[PDB]
């Protein structure tokens, strides 16, 4: 999971 | 927004759509390319091709279970492009590049047409 | 093999599938969550959820145009998860995390359940 | 395009  | 994003989600969706195609699950169309038949999902074909997008948004053609392609279309070139639609991987070789580019032009798959053009230019 | 790969292909397919969902094109099922209804493509739901994969591979349920979820399922939690299926982006907030995790557990979306658990553990 |  990432900060887009 | 303040959303979080799962990096591998799109790739995992496409992998599962390809697994459904391989097991012939919920395929709703057969693409006829001369003597050869290819089963697929209308939604994936539309998501990958300008030609299929135009065909399946048409009020009469959206309901057809069989689509016949132009007789000049090579079945192997179509097969390679159908595999690319469902996997992101293109089996481009010296022996098939001309058929793959012509099929990608017909199917309106601009990124494929672009790499075929570059691979051909390099060989000249 | 000796294939070349188009990095953005899976993301571009998913973006187009979401555009078809927004315009209600070739959606073949309505998911009923208490008073709320959500239109979607059976193939995308199966590609994202263990529960939908089981439902639409069942010889009788594969033909249903309406699926009713358990009354304990929160419509907003479902909406957030449906948006994630079609975009890879999860709108996870303090006010919805419990409903999102419970819906992801029911839908069998293990990567979502995992991040909800980690976000909750950090707040404790 | 890349070599996967
Ligand atoms: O080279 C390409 C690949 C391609 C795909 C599509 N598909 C869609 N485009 C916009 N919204 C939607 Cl809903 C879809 Cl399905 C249209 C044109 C082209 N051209
Ligand atoms: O957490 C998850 C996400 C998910 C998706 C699916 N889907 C598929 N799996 C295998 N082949 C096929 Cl053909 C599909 Cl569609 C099944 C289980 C789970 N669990
Ligand atoms: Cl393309
Ligand atoms: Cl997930």
């Amino acid at each position: 999971w990432v900060i887009p | 927004d303040s959303c979080i994003q799962f990096t591998r989600h799109a790739s995992d969706v496409l992998l599962n759509l390809n697994r459904l195609r391989s097991r012939d699950i919920l395929t709703d169309v057969v693409i006829v390319v001369s003597r050869e038949q290819f089963r697929a999902h209308k939604t994936v074909l539309m998501a990958c091709s300008g030609l299929f997008y135009s065909i399946f948004t048409d009020q009469l053609k959206c309901n057809l279970s069989v689509i016949n392609l132009d007789p000049e279309i090579n079945p192997e070139g179509f097969c390679i492009l159908l595999d690319f639609m469902y996997t992101s991987r293109l089996n481009l070789r010296e022996g098939n590049i001309m058929a793959v580019m012509a099929t990608a032009m017909y199917l309106q798959m601009e990124h494929v047409v672009d790499t075929c053009r570059k691979f051909i230019k390099a060989s000249e």
